[PDB]
């Protein structure tokens, strides 16, 4: 019942800490790994000190440099915290290539070393960023071996969608659809959240003109504790990751569910306002809750995940489907019915002391698979074709090795996966 | 004369873990295995569902089933976790997911050795057995893929022991599974015909009554499946402790199958209202029967008026009189007689039990097997055919190997049932 | 009436270190050397394995060899190797090194010499000796090497007297010696022409019971020779303590071995389970003879529904009733008489004891010769020819002087049991 | 049940060191012999003094005397510190003739009044090194005395692999293939590691960056004492010196057993890391432990011997092999089922105060003959024809009685060496 993390590149990583101090809020885990107290997980020595078993993995010292002088670095084994010198410097080329395809051996046999430590490995997820040098171009050739070694294990990544305002790198386009050509065909699923959008949300719901990527990357891991810690906890409908991978992606390629969080709320929002299960899910719906800058009305739903936490009587979770199937404006691909999974926890809501979010009774998750994707996609098609046409920046990709051929066939694998959302969208 | 039952699928478990705590009450069993009664009939016919093991233990003779440790863990957590022996934890690793392919299919299938065997060695352990039954749902990878697998081998090994299973029926409401059911598809084309009956049980249904006569607003599962094993109880009982009627399960089953292959069932339950009317309440046969006939008294979402009646048996826990009961059994058929089917003539049967359920005086099971139960078919049907053409989730399954024309024969079947019953509809 | 036991090699020195504690359990015989017991029975026998010794001393008729003085320090050091006198610590100084050639051929037999002489006057010291009984590794040095050479002795001396050996056969997992076939190959080349009857105990299947059934994560060799000596103190108290049946070792003998060269035994014993299912187990004839005849409680890593039964004991300690193991011994002759020789007629035969194991009601032990023991003998021989091509350490052994046309009829010889076996598999 | 031990030359005599250093540490030996408490090792006195039985030999005052000045100096008798005036200077014609051979007879009948001390002589081992005049030369020179008079007891060489690319002696493969030629011929088995493959270790499992020998033999002598002091306490399985080599050597050829040691573990790797019997077996499966530098997936396995020492139950060692029968991708040769020995000690692992590794629990030792071994015979093969091809350095040979045709003759018995592994090789 175990599963493994990875953290691939600064966004990996810093969303990593994130994510691996909410698994020390939620057990009572001390820096230095005493927990008085989740082994699917954790592995235990005999000093009752827990290991995370995840991968972090940097080809530039610092980030895993401010993790080993933080707190949390007596937590990590340092066979755990993986640095190479240099980077990939926004670019797949030398990402998934010429620079990291030197370290991934080392890394993969700390995997490996990790799986043999597993028992009954689940699977995995891995944690980064669509532009990146090391964030996408690494990131697709580990995934190149883990699909490999471990073919039947949960392969879920999760990435950065790159803001289709503000992007500090020039060639992402082009990272992201090479990344495109290589995910697709090895993952098992990709979820993305945009970070203009989350800057809307925190100044909407948390009243915040102020997010910096530790109060995003705080938010990101409420989103996946839902999904990692109280899917491990006791609940009514326990949902495991494999059946996460099994109610959510519909076609083998790929798929791409968004995330939406609801409750999102400052603790003054939270005073004079009562929350129920079908309220907080009627939040869900709205656009303005949307992790993603892709207008949900846009497109037509395939898939849809709530997963709840906290005081959630599935009495109130079914009135609430029957508003949502009822009530909305949400159009449905008929391929599908309805079957939303509902993944139903016990297991409350946690919250970051000294963050932004309101205590919670309760809340919800919701991943979603629509076909306004295909949009986001059109935005890359264009970004990618202005520089492509100009040849802009090519010789950075050439020089490393990189193929024309090679980055047309990626723009025309886009292509089609944006026709793949189209057929979709025609109903049948 | 003794019973096996096996749990499966997150559903089947927590069902189970409610049913099996009700059976210890009805007969003074402490959660931790010793009995602790206080009435001859509490240990007499215990041997249907425990085994006294030295030390006046007794354990349940039922196999858990799962392929997730910890939902296991949490059954043995409480008490009359603690009365299962371990053996009776039958359990992989790496869950199902909710996948038939895998339950049934693929790597549920691995499991079911495992369990058979310990189904074997309880079999042997019994002196004669009446039957099996099995708690799961329908659209549940383990609760039915797994779970359908098991029943097509034990039905091979006993052919001559009842076999019927109780399980949840996808509301129209609340359905988890997106393809939950292309799940349910598949475990009619398997369950039908190798299941004497099977009984269906409407979450949605379930809560309306929770509200609606109970006028309860807390509910969890385990209130609701208190109601459930309320009826599940209550048909075994009888037949174990003495009555007036008849009471065998096999004879239940006799008189409620007219035909091969339509048997499911529609239960129901009475008395069953808040403790505010509780104060204004008679307790009569009428009043029973009133509550028995009421379609919103039904644990099934579906319309026993809509459709037409062919079999239903009353039974009755507690001391009633003979002339009575058959007095309002026929005045609810004559009054209700546009309902029932006219090939069968007085087709309200009953079963007397004078042993009332713990803590009432009295109270009712209703079983029916109308011709209602088409519809529930008829949805899943149709919601079948439209994931069918695009294949939803089948890369799922595929990809663990089923067959389109698998599933293609299992429409067809679905919609056999629902002509059969329009055949005997008329 | 009596028996002398030779322990010999690591592991038969370890494992009787654990026997021969079980023997003064059984009689009250405190690890010093004094009778401080409780029953008549306990002394009222205790010839068959004890001396007494001037001042109510018990001396324990058997003889610890090895060639190691270490190991026997140890032995010695503990509880119980305070009652062995130091006459029967017979060992030399240097090691046999797991070699057959160092054991037998040449340099242990020199020990053997003072071995014998020890026997002897043992020999004389009993009034009348039933027979022997050795305990030993098939692949070891001194275990087997060295300890046939002082069998084929034995038997010379007493062709009259009981030879039997229980013998850690290798474990298809756990070799040690990267000739231990080859060991075990010239052991069985020696050894069953030599001897009446031989057991085969297998590491890995003690190793599966003890969590399996026992559900126990820290066993070691102490624990699982434990389980090695529940068998064999089964076996010999019976012999020793009042019964129903036919309590003689011989006649057992005579009753397991229906051809001159196919004794080989597959011990299994009942009851054995955790302490959880303790509460929820009942102790009955047919529970007992549940658990003998799960080929997962057998010793021996074989599979005996694999392979056909040609003779099966049964023995019980504790009050049974003879109706009831009479009848569940038919039951199974009756339901698995797929794996019984036809040619046996009632191939089930059975020994009653009326004293229960200390601390239990009841036990059962189970002796089996089946062809499935074939199989053991099968996969030694194939690794054997594969290092006999090579000759992998044989310049160990033929340094020593050991000739390879010896070996080649040795390898026939496991052959042609396993011809034999087959020639009454049918 | 007595055992030798014989120390020539700067690393045999220094290695010596680290190894009595230990056996004090293990019973709490004091320097002036005091021991208030392993006499198989150890002779003693009516003061309670035990005298490690061993032979320090060295042609060049300066180590001995080391030792003279060293604590332990109270604990060595003054005979059995032999020391001769001058050097062999690297060479074998002076280390094995010329200058050796004047004060062996010294030595051997030390050798002897020891021999003549023992009761039950087990046997004995020779540390030394493959390349020095006095490591390989002399020592060969004993061998061929010892093997006369001690022709049935156990004859284990332990020598330093020289390293392929560090060599301080220019014509080590020279003396090596002398060596070759003639202690195949007389030893029984003979080990070896490599200091380049041990810094390797120690960089990567101890994270030392600055190994000097004196924490090279430190990391040797643990590997030593698995094989020497547990062996001699007690345990489950009781494995004799005689036994190893019963259940080592294959043929009458040498072989050449290589080391393997696995924990080697800095004491922060040892935190928040759980090892078991099949963890650590793991590792001493991996390249990455292997203390020669030679490719263990290159060849094909002969024999392979499992030591295990403190908390170690044979119920986890018999899953370990199971996997590692199964699992891995060592080939092995047909010859060999895979017996192999398994030791089990119960007497812990011991850790020098002051050094490298951290505390551990159990610890697995490894031996294995490998087919691989031809291509180090292959590097010596090279690294002799050159020089002799050009007939560098031959005159500081020749000036002292050598033969060419001799050094001829050893080269081709190395070189029947390597085709007998090439007929190891094939299966058959
Ligand atoms: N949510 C979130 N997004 C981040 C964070 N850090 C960076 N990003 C986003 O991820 C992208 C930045 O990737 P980089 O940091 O340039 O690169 P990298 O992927 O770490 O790898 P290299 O290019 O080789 O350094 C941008 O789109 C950022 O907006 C973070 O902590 N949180
Ligand atoms: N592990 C280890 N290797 C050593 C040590 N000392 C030397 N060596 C290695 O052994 C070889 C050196 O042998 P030398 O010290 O030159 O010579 P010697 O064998 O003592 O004998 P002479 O040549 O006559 O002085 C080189 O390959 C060194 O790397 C030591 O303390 N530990
Ligand atoms: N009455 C009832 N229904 C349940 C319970 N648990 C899950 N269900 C229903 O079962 C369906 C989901 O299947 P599930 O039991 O998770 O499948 P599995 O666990 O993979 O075999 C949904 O329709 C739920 O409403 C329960 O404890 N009681
Ligand atoms: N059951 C059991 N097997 C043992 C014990 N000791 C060694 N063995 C087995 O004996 C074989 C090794 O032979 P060994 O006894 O060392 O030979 P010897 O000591 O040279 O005669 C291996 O297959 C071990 O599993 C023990 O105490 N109990
Ligand atoms: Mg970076
Ligand atoms: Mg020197």
């Amino acid at each position: 019942r175990e599963c493994i993390s990875i953290h691939v590149g600064q966004a990996g990583v810093q969303i990593g800490n994130a994510c691996w101090e909410l698994y020390c809020l939620e057990h009572g885990i001390q820096p230095d790994g005493q927990m008085p107290s989740f082994n699917t997980f954790f592995s235990e020595t005999g000093a009752g000190k827990h290991v995370p078993r995840a991968v972090f993995v940097d080809l530039e010292p610092t980030v895993i440099d401010e993790v080993r002088t933080g707190t949390y670095r007596q937590l990590f084994h340092p066979e755990q915290l993986i640095t190479g010198k240099e980077d990939a410097a926004n670019n797949y080329a030398r990402g998934h290539y010429t620079i990291g395809k030197e370290i991934i051996d080392l890394v993969l046999d700390r995997i490996r070393k990790l799986a043999d430590q597993c028992t009954g490995l689940q699977g995995f997820s891995v944690f980064h960023s669509f532009g990146g040098g090391t964030g996408s171009g690494f990131t697709s050739l580990l995934m190149e071996r883990l699909s490999v070694d471990y073919g039947k294990k949960s392969k879920l990544e999760f990435s950065i969608y790159p803001a289709p305002q503000v992007s500090t790198a020039v060639v992402e386009p082009y990272n992201s659809i090479l990344t495109t050509h290589t995910t697709l065909e090895h993952s098992d699923c990709a979820f993305m959240v945009d970070n203009e959008a989350i800057y809307d949300i925190c100044r909407r719901n948390l009243d915040i003109e102020r997010p910096t990527y530790t109060n995003l990357n705080r938010l990101i891991g409420q989103i996946v504790s839902s999904i990692t810690a109280s899917l491990r906890f006791d609940g009514a409908l326990n949902v495991d990751l494999t059946e996460f991978q099994t109610n959510l992606v519909p076609y083998p390629r790929g798929h791409f569910p968004l995330a939406t969080y609801a409750p999102v709320i400052s603790a003054e929002k939270a005073y004079h306002e009562q929350l129920s299960v079908a309220e907080i899910t009627n939040a869900c719906f709205e656009p303005a809750n949307q992790m993603v800058k892709c207008d949900p009305r846009h497109g037509k739903y395939m898939a849809c995940c709530l997963l709840y936490r906290g005081d959630v009587v599935p009495k109130d979770v079914n009135a609430a489907i029957a508003t949502i199937k009822t009530k909305r404006t949400i159009q449905f691909v008929d391929w599908c019915p309805t079957g939303f999974k509902v993944g139903i926890n016990y297991e409350p809501p946690t919250v970051v002391p000294g963050g932004d979010l309101a205590k919670v009774q309760r809340a919800v998750c919701m991943l979603s698979n629509t076909t306004a994707i295909a949009e986001a996609w059109a935005r890359l098609d264009h970004k990618f074709d202005l520089m492509y046409a100009k040849r802009a920046f090519v010789h950075w990709y050439v020089g490393e090795g990189m193929e024309e051929g090679e980055f047309s066939e990626a723009r025309e694998d886009m292509a089609a996966l944006e026709k793949d959302y189209e057929e979709v969208g025609v109903d049948s | 004369r003794e019973i096996v039952h096996i749990q499966a699928g997150q559903c089947g478990n927590q069902i189970g873990a409610k049913f099996w705590e009700v059976i210890s009450d009805e007969h003074g069993i402490d959660p931790t295995g010793s009995y602790h009664g206080d009435s001859d009939l509490q240990l007499e016919r215990i041997n249907v569902y425990y085994n006294e093991a030295a030390g006046n233990k007794y354990v349940p003779r039922a196999i858990l089933v799962d392929l997730e440790p910890g939902t296991m863990d949490s059954v043995r957590s409480g008490p009359f976790g603690q009365i299962f022996r371990p053996d009776n934890f039958v359990f992989g690793q790496s869950g199902a997911g909710n996948n038939w392919a895998k339950g049934h299919y693929t790597e549920g299938a691995e499991l079911v050795d495992s369990v058979l065997d310990v189904v074997r060695k309880e079999s042997e352990s019994c002196d004669c057995l009446q039957g099996f039954q099995l708690t799961h749902s329908l659209g549940g990878g383990t609760g039915s893929g797994m779970g359908t697998l098991l029943i097509s081998k034990i039905r091979e090994e006993y052919p001559d022991r009842i076999m019927n299973t109780f399980s949840v029926v996808p509301s129209p409401k609340v359905s988890d599974t997106v393809v939950e059911p292309y799940n349910a598809t598949l475990s009619v084309h398997q369950l039908v015909e190798n299941t004497d009956e099977t009984y269906c049980i409407d979450n949605e249904a379930l809560y309306d009554i929770c509200f609606r006569t109970l006028k309860l607003t807390t509910p969890t599962y385990g209130d609701l499946n208190h109601l459930v094993s309320a009826t599940m109880s209550g048909v075994t009982t009888c037949l174990r402790f003495p009555g007036q009627l008849n009471a065998d399960l096999r004879k239940l089953a006799v008189n409620m199958v007219p035909f091969p292959r339509l048997h499911f069932f529609m239960p129901g339950f009475a008395p069953l209202t808040s403790r505010g009317s509780q104060q204004y309440r008679a307790l009569t046969v009428p009043e029973l029967t009133q509550q028995m006939f009421d379609a919103k008294n039904m644990m099934a979402a579906c319309d026993p008026r809509h459709g037409r009646y062919l079999t239903v048996a009353a039974v009755f826990r507690g001391r009633m009189s003979m002339k009575e009961v058959d007095e309002q059994m026929l005045n609810v058929q004559n009054k209700n007689s546009s309902y029932f089917v006219e090939w069968i003539p007085n087709n309200v049967k009953t079963a007397v039990c004078d042993i009332p359920p713990r803590g009432l005086k009295m109270s009712a099971t209703f079983i029916g097997n109308s011709t209602a139960i088409q519809e529930l078919f008829k949805r899943i049907s149709e919601q079948f055919t439209a994931m069918f053409r695009r294949k939803a989730f089948l890369h799922w399954y595929t990809g663990e190997g089923m067959d389109e024309m698998e599933f293609t024969e299992a429409e067809s079947n679905m919609n056999d049932l629902v002509s059969e019953y329009q055949q005997y509809q008329d």
